[PDB]
DNA sequence: TAATAGATTAGAGCCGTTTA
RNA sequence: AAACGGCUCUAAUCUAUUAG
């Protein structure tokens, strides 16, 4: 018959100096704490896969359901939540057309060469995978 | 009539302005602010008044520190207290605190009357009270902002301060054989003879035997043991290594209490060996399951055991193994064994695996709970423990009801 | 196997924040199982899905989503084997109260096949790294250091760091263990243990829920029923009850996704995602050390 | 060197998506 | 490899002892 303590659940901070317990429902109330402009966004893979993350993209700006909307919390959309712009229109696109270590190579070298000459600045690379 | 207006300082409280103005026209309600609805290029207090005294639910006046002070907050400040005793409307105004430095009794003279909706921590749950405020009073799609109304009220539902009690995996033991043997068998035992597959639970320790039964019990396979004297025997009063007084040169304190947990274990083996019990052999233990069609209804008491879903058959076993260091305890570990026929094993594991994990998608705690209890219920000879054979006259004893926990935190139960 | 892994240890020389999307996840309906249903039927997570990913997606471009509410220097450090490579993670709280969550790098290698202990130099290297970057972090040594890992801290090593610490800083070992054989039931109602709930075993020793049923998502983080995490203060002396509060707190900065919270102190986590990093490919020096670029 | 345990530790993979 | 979970499988190490 042990005695079983309780731990209060820490408040992660927002913006806006708010504290919310799930970082779910304090990114959809008040929004991350710092203001980048937006994500330039670099997709590196098949034109396929170019094509489902531009579509996945563009999904992603409009709100999208979940199943059970009360046990795991809405996403009212990247703009809305985050306040950045990261439209699929604004993507910067490499074409792919000891196996491991090459196909390794491949992604790698398409990066490099992406970010070395291409002038275009990229934020993050969104390498698509075949499968 | 039907519109909300909120008044605030200008330069300095926007960004809790625009928020709250957003929300409330996500919950539905159509709100008017100056830096997101007055239009440019027109008249602004002229407009400002006719929103006022025309279009106006009620008056939200943020109470900041500069917010109170202004003069433009307090001139739609006086006009709303001259529409509220226009309207005969009560709590028409309503303050709201966000700024924690201002007192309460700072607040400017002609507010200081209402009660001001808190908003200084946790604007979510100001928002939440300005809403059940909103709601008390009537104040004037439906399936797509019940979400965010839902959101802003469970962002706030703290563990509510209830007593709470929980069953656990850990089955206390309640007895233990006084005396650990070590027998002395240099010859009597052959060196080359395996120590586990003796009748009753023994390990090879030094020249000795370290068992919990008498010096005797080994006879029917081991008949050369006969004669033995007594006095050869180490015989350890093994609540010193369970308090873990006895440290001495020829054993350690954890030495010997690992190899008390050794024979645990292995006694619980030989147990279900004679338990009616079927086995099967993971990673590193042994569970032990039922079989079909051994039990009235597939279930013990009230609480199934084996039952079938598409084309297989499901099975609730239990793998124990001992650990001393809180406390003599056994913990139990469920799994879900699979088979074709119900009696026959399947030999493929991955399929094993997928079942297992698909029988437990709609497994909950009550269903586990309730399987545990039953099945240790059923291995119990006692009405209120289990048995463990180690010896003729020695005896290891389970606690059938695990180690009962409380806590003063939980919840309310989902329906 | 080791696509992911060699990929982002390919990028650490320079640093390109990169994040790895297969078309079977940003398009799950199109890929199906050739006899039915999608491979992966994400229509009951779609959002959360989204959630996740743009958490990725706002993390890896340089924004932070959400701090953590001093003096204390949380450092986690896993081992993996390949001889054994311990990487750390460091998070802590710096004047202008703005969490530092950047994570430990340059792993430091114990020859030894199956001890997962650091020796007395490569503990003096790390403990002191830490210490360094503290110290250009907030321009003072921290007054506790919390040193956490997956294993206990042997002996030497602990004297080892307890040398290298400087004065007027203790210092503490925390040891987490996953998948212990604890599986505490509810007897009245149908759901789980509510998350947040410990087991004071002792004053050194304790069991936390640090993941389990939630009330504020009116479920649980996990399915089946939750085991709890072990928490050993092996070394150092701290309270039980401030550790397995720093321990709920750590379980929150998981930027890598977008949940409630994770059962193991996210420090551990993200220090073993960077060690998978660096075991995948050749040894870089000075690596990137933000998890923008391994996570 | 091999074995037998407990304790620890590490790796992998595999399925569900957390009962309203 | 969005992600976390439960689960399974395997291996190794440290102790204690025994046979090479
Ligand atoms: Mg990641």
């Amino acid at each position: 018959m042990k005695e079983l303590i309780y731990i209060e659940e820490p408040s992660i901070l927002f913006a806006h100096g708010q504290k919310c317990t799930d970082p779910r429902d304090g990114l959809a109330l008040f929004g991350p704490l710092n203001q980048i402009y937006g994500i330039k966004s670099g997709v590196v893979g098949t034109q396929k896969g170019l094509q489902i993350f531009k579509s996945y993209l563009d999904k992603i700006q409009k709100p999208i359901y979940n199943h059970n909307n009360i046990t795991r919390p809405m996403f009212p959309g990247f703009e809305a939540v985050f306040g950045c712009k990261w439209e699929s229109q604004n993507i910067v696109f490499k074409e792919i057309t000891k196996r491991t270590y090459d196909l390794v190579t491949l992604f790698n070298d398409k990066i490099i060469t992406a970010n070395k000459n291409d002038e275009e600045r990229v934020d993050v690379w969104f390498v698509i995978v075949p499968e | 009539r039907n519109k909300i207006f909120i008044s605030h300082a200008t330069p300095e409280d926007d960004d809790f302005t625009r928020w709250l103005s957003l929300k409330l026209i996500g919950l539905g309600y159509e709100v008017w602010c100056d830096i997101l609805f007055l239009d440019k290029g027109v008249d602004f207090w002229s407009t400002i008044e006719k929103e006022i005294r025309e279009n106006t639910c009620k008056f939200l006046i943020v109470s900041s520190t500069a917010g109170n002070k202004r003069e433009g907050v307090l001139k739609e400040l006086a006009v709303a207290t001259k529409v509220k005793k226009h309207l005969q409307d009560d709590m028409f105004i309503i303050p709201l605190a966000i700024d924690e430095n201002l007192s309460y009794d700072d607040i400017n003279i002609e507010i200081v009357r209402l009660n001001a909706i808190d908003f200084k921590k946790s604007w979510a749950k100001g928002l939440q009270d300005l809403l059940d405020a909103f709601e008390k009073q009537n104040v004037p799609d439906h399936s797509k902002s019940n979400l965010l109304y839902q959101q802003i009220f469970l962002h706030d539902k703290q563990a509510i301060e209830k007593e709470e009690t929980y069953d656990s995996n850990w089955f206390p033991i309640i007895s233990f054989p006084n005396e650990l043997r070590f027998h002395r068998y240099d010859w009597r035992l052959p060196k080359q003879f395996d120590v586990r597959t003796l009748a009753f639970p023994a390990i090879r320790y030094k020249e000795y035997l370290c068992t919990f039964a008498w010096e005797y019990d080994f006879i029917h396979q081991l008949p050369k043991t006969e004669t033995y004297n007594g006095q050869e025997s180490i015989r350890i009063s093994t609540s010193d290594i369970l308090s873990g007084r006895y440290d001495t040169d020829f054993i350690r304190n954890y030495e010997c209490q690992r190899l008390i947990v050794q024979l645990i274990n292995k006694a619980f083996e030989l147990r279900m060996k004679d338990k009616n019990v079927r086995e099967y052999q993971m990673s590193k233990t042994f569970a032990y399951w039922i079989e079909k069609g051994k039990l009235e209804k597939d279930k013990f008491e009230k609480i199934k055991l084996v039952g079938k879903q598409k084309n297989k058959y499901w099975h609730f076993g239990i793998s124990a193994a001992g650990k001393l260091y809180p406390s003599p305890v056994l913990m139990v570990s469920s799994h879900i064994i699979f088979t074709m026929d119900g009696i026959n094993l399947i030999k493929s594991k991955s399929i094993q695996h997928s079942s297992r994990r698909k029988q437990g998608k709609n497994w909950w705690n009550d269903k586990w709970r309730e399987k545990l209890l039953a099945f240790i219920r059923f291995l119990s000879d006692d009405q209120n423990a289990i048995y463990l054979n180690v010896g003729s006259e020695e005896k290891i004893l389970i606690s059938n009801k695990p180690l009962k926990f409380f806590g003063k935190m939980s919840y309310v139960t989902p329906s | 196997a080791q696509f992911h892994d060699q990929l982002k240890a390919r990028l650490l020389e320079h640093t390109i924040p990169t994040q790895i999307l297969r078309e079977s996840t940003l398009a799950w309906r199109d890929f199906k199982n050739t006899f039915g249903a999608p491979i992966r039927d994400f229509s009951k997570i779609e959002g959360h899905l989204a959630w996740t990913i743009s958490t990725a997606a706002y993390y890896k471009a340089g924004g932070k989503p959400w701090k953590l509410g001093p003096g204390v220097c949380y450092l986690g450090l896993v081992y993996k084997k390949i001889q054994n490579a311990c990487c750390a993670a460091q998070m802590f709280l710096d004047n202008g109260d703005g969490t530092v969550f950047k994570g430990e790098v340059g792993p430091w290698y114990n020859p030894e096949k199956g001890e997962y202990h650091l020796k007395p130099k490569e503990a003096k290297a790390l403990l002191t790294q830490a210490l360094e970057s503290y110290k250009e972090q907030n321009k003072s040594y921290p007054k506790e250091v919390f040193i956490h890992a997956r294993t206990r801290f042997n002996d030497e090593e602990w004297n080892a760091f307890n040398e290298v610490t400087p004065k007027n800083t203790n210092l503490v070992g925390v040891t987490i263990t996953k998948s212990k054989p604890l599986k505490l039931y509810k007897t009245e109602g149908a759901f789980p243990i509510m998350r947040g709930n410990a087991y004071i075993v002792d004053e050194k020793k304790a069991f936390l829920w640090t993941l389990g049923f939630v009330p504020k998502l009116q479920s649980t983080l996990s399915m089946e029923v939750p085991n709890p995490i072990f928490i050993e203060i092996n070394k150092g002396e701290a309270e039980i009850q401030q550790v397995l509060k720093d321990i709920l707190a750590l379980t929150k900065l998981n930027y890598n996704a977008c949940i409630y919270a994770d059962g193991e102190p996210v420090t551990l986590r993200f220090a073993n995602k960077i060690g998978e990093i660096l075991t995948a490919s050749t040894e870089i020096k000075t690596p990137p050390l933000a998890f923008k670029y391994y996570i």
